């Protein structure tokens, strides 16, 4: 449990951020635009063909 | 001998050609299904014509990927076409067979 | 190591689609296997959520299939995707079928028996499937067919009124058809799994017929790519006919609801079925008819032992490339012949296509081959 | 008899634009892998 | 790093290897480069320094392979260049 | 002249799987409105004035 | 196909048909009782249980 405490598993935190930030967003705007939720993409310029 | 005798030689250059497997650069025995009798005969063969007959296969199959024949001069010749295994496949059949006869008694 | 060869459930999916080795010469003939896995679940998914909406009783079984079409959301995409899939299915199993004679791919007995066990099983689920929107061909094609059955002599009649659950097709020849045509593509599936068991054990066939372990490549990428540009060409032809045609293979007939008393002048089955309707109607004889009529499938289950060329594929056998040809433009005839009436002069055309049929396959193409090996003389 | 007439064809209409699009991309795809074995030479080197 | 200036330092020991290392530097270099500056371009490196000059020349790139001997099991040239990235980063 | 689109394409977007699929989920967001409007606008365009669309008008109240 | 004529071959079939004949019997005398066969079974003396 405390084996990933130190200088090397902190390091791998860093290298895998920049990688892990990403994959969220590509999994965020991938659930905005498979259920086309519209709180999110109204906001969008071009996605606004909503016609309320 | 005959004038006759060149005429099934001539069908048989015929179907031969026709057969077509000479355009892939195989040879007869390159071709035949492989049951028991020809896998033992294929392992009997020497060194040198197991690696020729791996190659041509690879290159025929090679060929048969693309679409593609060899040019008309590489061929195989039907004149000069080797039946490099029947004598090692006419032996293995005749051993299974003395197998089948004392099997009988 | 590594993960995707040591996990027991990777393993197997490693081991089949991915590190598999293939010949490197298989052509688009062999692209019809996944497009059968396809098409099978194509059918299960299109057939599952036909089931949310459909009854399986006789006064609301010809109206719920209405109310698909019109009311639930999609409907009328989903079902005639599941009534053209069903002849996409068997536009692949032909073309599977086909490969396998051609190529010789038949020297395989356990997967090609249990081959011909996923055709019978394929075409007893799509006669079932025929049955439940219980149309006029619905119900007077489930009749003259399941009477075919009392023509076996001494247990016929009993036979017949077991299936029908009564003394004709009626309501509970409806509701069972529809829990058959439900359990059987599951059974189909697993056998398609022990149709690829068998398969593994030994590799694909390539077009040559000569043994590819000398030239192997691996599944992926090469036929991992190639199976997903073939599913790509099925979806083409699917949604072609869902899109644009998707009453062409259909009868009219089956938009009329079910009537026991008045029979539609031609009872015609689906173009996968008119073949084997030919031969059924050009034997006089009733049980002589169902005879023929299963031996016209069953002998696919004889093509290996009626094999006589040294050879094993027909890439280099012409006198039998002619005669496999002569059996599809053979087969061509007994489809347009089961698709006309029994008159003048399609009834002697449907017995002289019938006897060339069983012909072709136990008598002249087996002798082609054995001419074939005296002209290479061995 | 068909309501769905209408929306059918629209649905074509965009089916073949995309099979225009994704045929020949996808196409590209398969060629792009399988030209490392289309173009691949081979070289038969005995002993003597 | 370690490695790297021990492997130097050992190299360098002895009267032939180093009238090689002079040769052979003049001809590339057209210098001898000190052992002090090869320090101090060792201590230079550091994690970044590997993961920005390893993908420069690694991540993605077509590979040259040779393979001689019993070679059957050798991965297909497209499974090799898919192992030139990951689908994870 | 700078290196071509398709150069600054990859090292920019493609490079990275991360950013290779972000670009691939955008690039579909933009692609379905884009398609989607131009290719009713054919559908319609085809069928002029025989849409209920084009015939709402007349029975507005 | 005709390996198997010769007088070994002969021997094992006399070897094996008092066994065959008697699986002949399991599966006769088996089909007649899972059915209730009536042309066979009414011919024995204790299943005559019918009443016609
Ligand atoms: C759509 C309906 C398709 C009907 C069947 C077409 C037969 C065919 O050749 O398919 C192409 C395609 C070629 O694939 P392949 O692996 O390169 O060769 C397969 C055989 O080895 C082929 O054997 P082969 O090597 O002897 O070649 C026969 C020849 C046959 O070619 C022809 O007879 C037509 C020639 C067209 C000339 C242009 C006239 C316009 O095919 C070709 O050489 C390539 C044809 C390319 C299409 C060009 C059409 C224009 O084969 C298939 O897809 C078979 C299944 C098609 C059924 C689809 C029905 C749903
Ligand atoms: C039910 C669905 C059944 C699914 C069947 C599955 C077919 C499959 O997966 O095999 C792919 C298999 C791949 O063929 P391939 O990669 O070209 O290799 C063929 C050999 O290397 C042979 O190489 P090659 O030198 O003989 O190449 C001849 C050339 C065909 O020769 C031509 O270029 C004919 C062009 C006619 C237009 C004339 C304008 C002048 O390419 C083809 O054979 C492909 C025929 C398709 C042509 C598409 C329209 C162009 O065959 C196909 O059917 C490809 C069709 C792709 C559709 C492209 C539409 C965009
Ligand atoms: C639909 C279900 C989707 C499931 C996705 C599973 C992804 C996953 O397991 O992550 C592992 C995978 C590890 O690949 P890697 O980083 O290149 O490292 C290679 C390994 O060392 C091991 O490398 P390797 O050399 O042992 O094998 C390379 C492997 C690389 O591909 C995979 O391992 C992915 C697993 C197969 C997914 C099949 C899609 C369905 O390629 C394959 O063997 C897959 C061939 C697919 C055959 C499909 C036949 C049809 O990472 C990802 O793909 C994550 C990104 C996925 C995008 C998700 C969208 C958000
Ligand atoms: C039982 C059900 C009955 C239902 C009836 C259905 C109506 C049938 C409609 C006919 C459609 C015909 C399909 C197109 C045929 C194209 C053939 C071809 O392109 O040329 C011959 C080809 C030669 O290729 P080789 O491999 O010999 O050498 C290649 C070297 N470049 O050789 C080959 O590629 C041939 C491979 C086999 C194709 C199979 C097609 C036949 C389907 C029905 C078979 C049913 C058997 C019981
Ligand atoms: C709940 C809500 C969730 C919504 C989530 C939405 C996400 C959408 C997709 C985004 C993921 C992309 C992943 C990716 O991009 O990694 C897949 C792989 C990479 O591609 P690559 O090899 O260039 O390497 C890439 C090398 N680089 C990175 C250095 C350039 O992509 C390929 O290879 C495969 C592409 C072929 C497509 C066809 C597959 C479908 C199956 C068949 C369809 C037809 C019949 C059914
Ligand atoms: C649900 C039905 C079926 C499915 C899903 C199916 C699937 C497959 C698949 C995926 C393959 C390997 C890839 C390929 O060869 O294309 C294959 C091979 C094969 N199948 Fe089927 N199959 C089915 C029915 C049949 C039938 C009806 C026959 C013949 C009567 C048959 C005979 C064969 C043979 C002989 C092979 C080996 C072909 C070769 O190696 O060249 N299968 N099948
Ligand atoms: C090999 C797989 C299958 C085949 C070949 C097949 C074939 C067919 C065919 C040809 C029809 C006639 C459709 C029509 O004329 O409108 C049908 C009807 C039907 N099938 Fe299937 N089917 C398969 C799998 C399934 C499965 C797994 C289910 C249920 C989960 C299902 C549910 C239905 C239903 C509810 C109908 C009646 C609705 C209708 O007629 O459209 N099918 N089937
Ligand atoms: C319930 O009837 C279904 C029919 C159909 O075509 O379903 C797809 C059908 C319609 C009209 C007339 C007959 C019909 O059924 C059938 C069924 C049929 O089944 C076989 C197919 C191949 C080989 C043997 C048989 C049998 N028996 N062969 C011919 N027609
Ligand atoms: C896991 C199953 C999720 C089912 C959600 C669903 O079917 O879609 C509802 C909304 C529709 O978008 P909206 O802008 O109308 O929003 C209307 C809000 N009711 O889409 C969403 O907002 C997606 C939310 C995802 C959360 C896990
Ligand atoms: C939901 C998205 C799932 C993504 C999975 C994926 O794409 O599989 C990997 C391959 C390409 O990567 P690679 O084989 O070069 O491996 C790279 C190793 N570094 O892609 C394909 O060609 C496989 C076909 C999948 C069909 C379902
Ligand atoms: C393979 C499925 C067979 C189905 C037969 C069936 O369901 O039972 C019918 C008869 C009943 O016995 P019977 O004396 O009334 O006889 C009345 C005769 N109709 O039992 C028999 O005669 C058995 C015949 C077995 C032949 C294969």
């Amino acid at each position: 449990l405390t084996r990933f405490l130190g200088p090397r598993y902190r390091q791998l935190a860093r290298n895998w951020v920049p990688t892990a930030s990403l994959w969220g967003a590509v999994g965020a705007v991938g659930l905005v635009w498979a259920t086309d939720w519209r709180l999110i993409l109204d906001w969008v310029p071009y996605i606004n063909g909503k016609f309320k | 001998v005959s004038a006759s005798s060149r005429w099934l030689e001539g069908i048989r250059k015929w179907y031969y050609n026709a057969a077509g497997f000479n355009k892939l650069g195989l040879m007869r025995d390159d071709t035949i299904h492989e049951n028991d009798d020809v896998k033992e005969a294929i392992r009997r063969l020497p060194e040198n014509l197991y690696n020729d007959r791996v190659f041509r296969i690879k290159r025929a199959l090679d060929l048969s990927m693309r679409q593609q024949i060899l040019p008309k001069e590489q061929w195989t010749k039907y004149e000069e076409d080797k039946s490099y295994l029947e004598p090692y496949l006419k032996e293995v059949i005749r051993e299974r067979k003395e197998r089948e006869e004392w099997a009988k008694k | 190591t590594n993960i995707r060869k040591s996990h027991p459930l990777m393993k197997i999916v490693n081991n089949a689609f991915i590190d598999l080795p293939a010949p490197s010469n298989i052509s688009s003939w062999w692209n019809f296997g996944s497009l059968l896995g396809i098409c099978l679940i194509l059918q299960i998914l299109t057939g599952l959520f036909l089931a949310m909406h459909y009854t399986s009783d006789t006064t609301t079984a010809f109206s719920s299939v209405t109310h698909i079409c019109r009311d639930v959301n999609y409907g009328w995409i989903i079902r005639y995707m599941h009534a053209n899939g069903a002849s996409m299915f068997f536009i692949c199993l032909y073309m599977h079928v086909g490969r396998g004679l051609y190529y010789g791919s038949y020297t395989f007995l356990e997967t090609w028996n249990i081959g011909v066990i996923l055709l019978l099983t394929v075409m007893a689920t799509a006669f079932m499937g025929y049955v439940l929107p219980w149309g006029q061909m619905s119900f007077w094609g489930a009749t003259v067919i399941t009477n075919l059955l009392s023509a076996i002599p001494y247990i016929g009649t009993n036979l017949v009124e077991w299936i029908w659950g009564g003394f004709s097709v009626d309501k509970a020849t409806l509701t069972r058809f529809f829990a058959f045509h439900f359990i059987l593509p599951f059974i189909i599936m697993a056998i398609a799994m022990v149709h690829l068991l068998f398969l593994h054990e030994t590799g694909s066939n390539n077009p040559t017929g000569i043994s590819s372990d000398v030239d192997k490549i691996p599944f992926h990428p090469y036929y991992t790519i190639k199976d997903i540009l073939g599913a790509l060409l099925l979806i083409l032809a699917l949604m072609l006919l869902v899109l644009f045609a998707p009453d062409l293979l259909g009868d009219p007939d089956n938009y009329t609801p079910a009537n026991p008393l008045n029979t539609p002048p031609h009872i015609k089955p689906e173009w996968y079925f008119l073949f084997a309707y030919a031969i059924l109607r050009s034997i006089p004889n009733k049980l002589g008819g169902v005879l023929a009529l299963a031996f016209s499938i069953l002998i696919l289950a004889l093509i290996p032992l009626l094999h006589t060329s040294k050879q094993r594929s027909m890439m280099f056998r012409p006198l039998s490339q002619c005669l496999f040809w002569a059996l599809v433009a053979d087969l061509l005839t007994l489809t347009w012949i089961g698709g006309q009436p029994v008159e003048h002069p399609y009834i002697t055309i449907g017995q002289l296509a019938s006897v060339l049929y069983f012909l072709l396959i136990l008598v002249l193409m087996p002798t082609a081959g054995t001419i074939e090996n005296k002209l290479l003389k061995w | 008899a068909e309501p769905e007439h209408d929306h059918r064809k629209r649905m074509g209409l965009k089916m073949l634009l995309m099979m225009g699009l994704l045929l020949p991309l996808v196409y590209a795809m398969k060629r792009h892998k399988w030209s490392v074995l289309k173009s691949r030479k081979l070289a038969y080197r005995p002993p003597k | 790093k370690n490695l790297l200036r021990n492997a130097l330092v050992s190299h360098l020991d002895g009267t032939t290897p180093v009238c090689e290392d002079i040769g052979r530097s003049l001809l590339t270099y057209g210098r001898r480069i000190p052992l002090a500056e090869w320090e101090s371009r060792i201590a230079e490196v550091d994690a970044r320094v590997v993961r920005e000059v390893c993908s420069k020349y690694f991540y993605d790139q077509c590979p040259a392979v040779a393979g001689f001997g019993p070679i059957e099991q050798l991965p297909d040239y497209n499974r090799i260049r898919s192992g030139m990235f990951w689908l994870r980063f | 002249v700078a290196p071509t689109l398709t150069a600054r394409l990859y090292s920019l977007l493609f490079r990275r799987t991360s950013t290779f699929a972000l670009t691939i989920v955008v690039g579909a967001l933009f692609f379905e409105r884009a398609f989607d409007q131009g290719a009713d606008a054919i559908y319609e365009h085809i069928n002029e004035g025989k849409l209920w669309k084009h015939i709402k008008h007349k029975y507005e109240n």
